[PDB]
């Protein structure tokens, strides 16, 4: 009927960044550690395996509704993660993604709020981290005869 | 003193219906490569003097911060609206601060004090605005490596409410993470945590809660499905106290000692069917199934500290949590059911996606203190669904949305939509709509649903919009609109020039500020300001109350 589905060369891989316990650090590398990436360091002669580099990312949380009293509804965090994969050889690959969530604020429970705030943000440096291994067919497809 | 420095800043000037006449004139000082300051006199007219913006910058090896001080010392119109107290000062303390010393030690600051609730509303800045309702005041110092974190922070919170100030504090919290991944088939993750609640009546009750969560997850994979089981252990203790009083006012039977412990079976199963179409592209299909099963404990002995309803986001269906922190854990007994769908190009690159979700019910979720008023009493079935959706037609415009509905409420809950054209930086147009229903304030936000100030929910459209008329000139402008109340909460416009160097940047903004009392009901108070001044970077986008965000 209808066929069934990372590729083959990415099955073994360097992880790099500046922040390495960091909390998209330790996202990406337990998402791809779920997809069966194998992750070694960058003391190996590591000439073949490619990298998978962590640039920076950010969070911005701006009003995103307003009541008719002027004070915020809900909130609208937007985060943006910047990397780039490194096949040696072939130059350097930049990917960009972004991620946007909101939840509606609430000042008697502000203490409460920021437990939420907390664990939404959490959930948004995993969910970029799967919008960061979805990409990586795209990035292996650009690399043709040119 | 203040010297070895770059010298005084281009003044610019204001006129606000709150200030009047406002004219700042900056003067920068580098006092080293590594931190600087800044002294800002800023004249206002109907305030009847000048504040002082005084800032001041560091960058260390523990860490890059940032620290504020606005100060003013007397106030008229305060002091009229404000005549019990012969002190009329108004101020604003601010520190910042993020350093991660070691890749494994994390320092990070985020601390707002003002000296009045009135303060954001009047004075606007960068550290705050009249939309916000609260100021936070948050500090924390932690280890972090690989396979554990330990983490203890401080957390306080200065609500903008004479009347209603009353807010919880966490001093300190404690936080503990244990990491092992190949405990045979199974990874675990250990989780610890003490709290020590406080707040800022006295008449609420204090708490000191320990929490004690063990998680083993086995995970299953091949080449089309994923099947993830999870057995999960909540282990609780409270010791309350000053409980006398709160259990007098209120009909609450809170003890001084309470224990609790729930188990938690969760199972993941995913798959994903691959679709080859036209011209090379490629879509697929991914099905996801899931149960959760908590059983029910009566916690209404239990006080409540950091716990409050959640939105379902389409993967908010499948979160293990109905209520925020650890002091309302709800029954479970859930079947999760979920359908995205994807597209791709020739080049692999994703397009487009949908997403659409649904939960169902065996039993009710309860938690032994549901005083949530629902507008009718469904407590079993398909209650709550969700769906998100993405579309990139192609590198300039875009499209994303998502909606929440629930059966209980018998109207959709939550609603965004956004489209965009995005040039770059100079060249875009934006028009969003945002939607919350009466019953989902009614339901979420038991205070506001009385008051006509959050009673009718929100259904909000707005445009953004920068575009340049002329080839050296540049516009841009934003306008919000309320479709209930057929008003506007927010619009801008704005014109810039660069003509050599340094250019120049007029201004207008009118918002929404406050609630007027006293009328035929209720009125909403507006505020106008035009503003001048005179190193390529579009600021206007993001001064407004309603800041843009590019949606892609
Ligand atoms: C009341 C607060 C005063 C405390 C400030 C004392 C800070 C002393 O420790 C700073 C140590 O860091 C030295 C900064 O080195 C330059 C930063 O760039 C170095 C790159 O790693
Ligand atoms: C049927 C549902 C019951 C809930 C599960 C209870 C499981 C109790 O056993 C917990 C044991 O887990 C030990 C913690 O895992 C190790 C984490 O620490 C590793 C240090 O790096
Ligand atoms: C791995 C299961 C995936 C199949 C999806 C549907 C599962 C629905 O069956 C749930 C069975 O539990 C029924 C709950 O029974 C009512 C509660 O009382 C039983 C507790 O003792």
């Amino acid at each position: 009927g209808w066929h069934l589905r990372v590729p083959t060369t990415m099955k073994t891989m360097i992880l790099q960044s500046s922040d390495p316990n960091g909390p998209l650090s330790r996202a990406v590398r337990n998402q791809l550690r779920l997809n069966g990436v194998d992750l070694i360091d960058a003391s190996t002669l590591r000439k073949d395996v490619p990298s998978l580099r962590l640039d920076g990312s950010s969070i911005q949380k701006d009003t995103a509704s307003v009541f008719q009293d002027g004070r915020t509804a809900e909130y609208q965090m937007v985060m943006t993660v910047h990397a780039s994969v490194l096949i040696p050889g072939h130059d350097i690959y930049p990917i960009t993604t972004k991620v946007y969530r909101s939840f509606f604020d609430n000042p008697q429970a502000a203490l409460a709020k920021d437990a939420e705030q907390d664990m939404i943000i959490q959930e948004m440096y995993d969910k970029a981290a799967e919008q960061l291994i979805r990409k990586l067919p795209s990035v292996q497809v650009a690399d043709v005869e040119a | 003193g203040d010297k070895r420095r770059s010298g005084f800043l281009i003044p610019n000037a204001k006129y606000s219906t709150k200030n009047g006449v406002e004219f700042s004139l900056p003067y920068y000082w580098n006092i080293a490569p590594n931190f600087d300051a800044t002294i800002t006199p800023h004249y206002m007219n109907k305030r009847g003097g000048v504040m002082w913006e005084n800032e001041f910058r560091y960058l260390t090896q523990l860490g890059s911060g940032l620290t504020e001080f606005d100060y003013l010392p007397s106030d008229k119109v305060y002091e009229d609206d404000h005549s019990s107290d012969s002190n009329s000062r108004r101020w604003l303390f601010y520190w910042n601060h993020s350093g991660v010393i070691d890749q494994v030690w994390r320092l990070n600051a985020d601390y707002t004090k003002v000296s009045d609730p009135d303060y954001f509303n009047d004075f606007s800045s960068k550290y705050g605005s009249s939309t916000d309702g609260y100021a936070t005041q948050k500090f924390s110092a932690g280890y972090v490596n690989q396979n554990f974190d330990a983490t203890v922070s401080t957390k306080q919170f200065q609500v903008f409410d004479r009347e209603s100030s009353n807010s919880y504090s966490a001093e300190p919290q404690l936080d503990v993470n244990y990491y092992q991944n190949d405990v045979g088939p199974f990874d675990t993750h250990l989780y610890g945590q003490v709290a020590h609640f406080v707040n800022s009546n006295n008449n609420m009750p204090e708490a000191t809660r320990v929490h004690f969560e063990p998680t083993i997850n086995l995970p299953l994979s091949n080449g089309w499905g994923s099947l993830n089981t999870e057995a999960k252990l909540l282990a609780t203790h409270y010791q309350q106290s000053n409980l006398d009083k709160y259990n007098a006012a209120n009909g609450t039977d809170y003890k001084e000692s309470v224990s609790r412990v729930m188990p938690q079976f969760k199972v993941d199963g995913k798959m994903v069917f691959e679709r080859d179409l036209q011209e090379g592209f490629t879509q697929t299909l991914e099905p996801r199934v899931q149960y959760l099963y908590v059983p029910y404990r009566d916690q209404s002995e239990i006080g409540n500290y950091d716990s409050t309803l959640l939105q379902s986001d389409y993967t908010g269906l499948f979160r293990d949590r109905t209520y925020s922190g650890l002091d309302r854990i709800a029954s479970a007994n859930q079947v999760t059911t979920g359908l995205t769908s994807r597209v791709y190009d020739a080049a692999a690159v994703e397009r487009f996606n949908i997403s659409v979700g649904q939960i169902y019910y065996f039993t009710e979720s309860r938690t032994g203190d549901d005083n949530i008023n629902w507008e009718n009493n469904d407590t079993t079935g398909s209650l709550v669904w969700a769906g998100d959706t993405y579309w990139r037609i192609a590198d300039e415009w875009g499209l994303r949305g998502g909606i929440q509905y629930d059966t209980r409420l018998d109207n959709v809950a939550t609603g965004n939509g956004t489209i965009e054209y995005r040039r770059d930086e100079n060249r875009l147009v934006q028009l969003n709509y945002r939607y919350a229903s009466p019953e989902y304030i009614q339901a979420t936000l038991p205070s506001y649903s009385t008051a006509a100030q959050y009673k009718q929910g929100i259904s909000q459209v707005g445009m953004t919009a920068s575009w340049p008329i002329v080839d050296r000139w540049s516009v841009v402008g934003a306008y919000y609109y309320d479709t209930n109340t057929r008003k506007a909460a927010n619009q801008m416009l704005g014109v810039q020039y660069n003509s050599c160097c340094y250019a120049i940047r007029l201004g207008y903004e009118r918002k929404v500020n406050g609630w007027n009392s006293n009328d035929n009901g209720g009125e909403s108070k507006y505020d106008n300001t035009f503003g001048i001044n005179i190193l390529g970077t579009q600021q206007m986008l993001r001064s407004n109350i309603l800041p843009y965000q590019s949606s892609l």
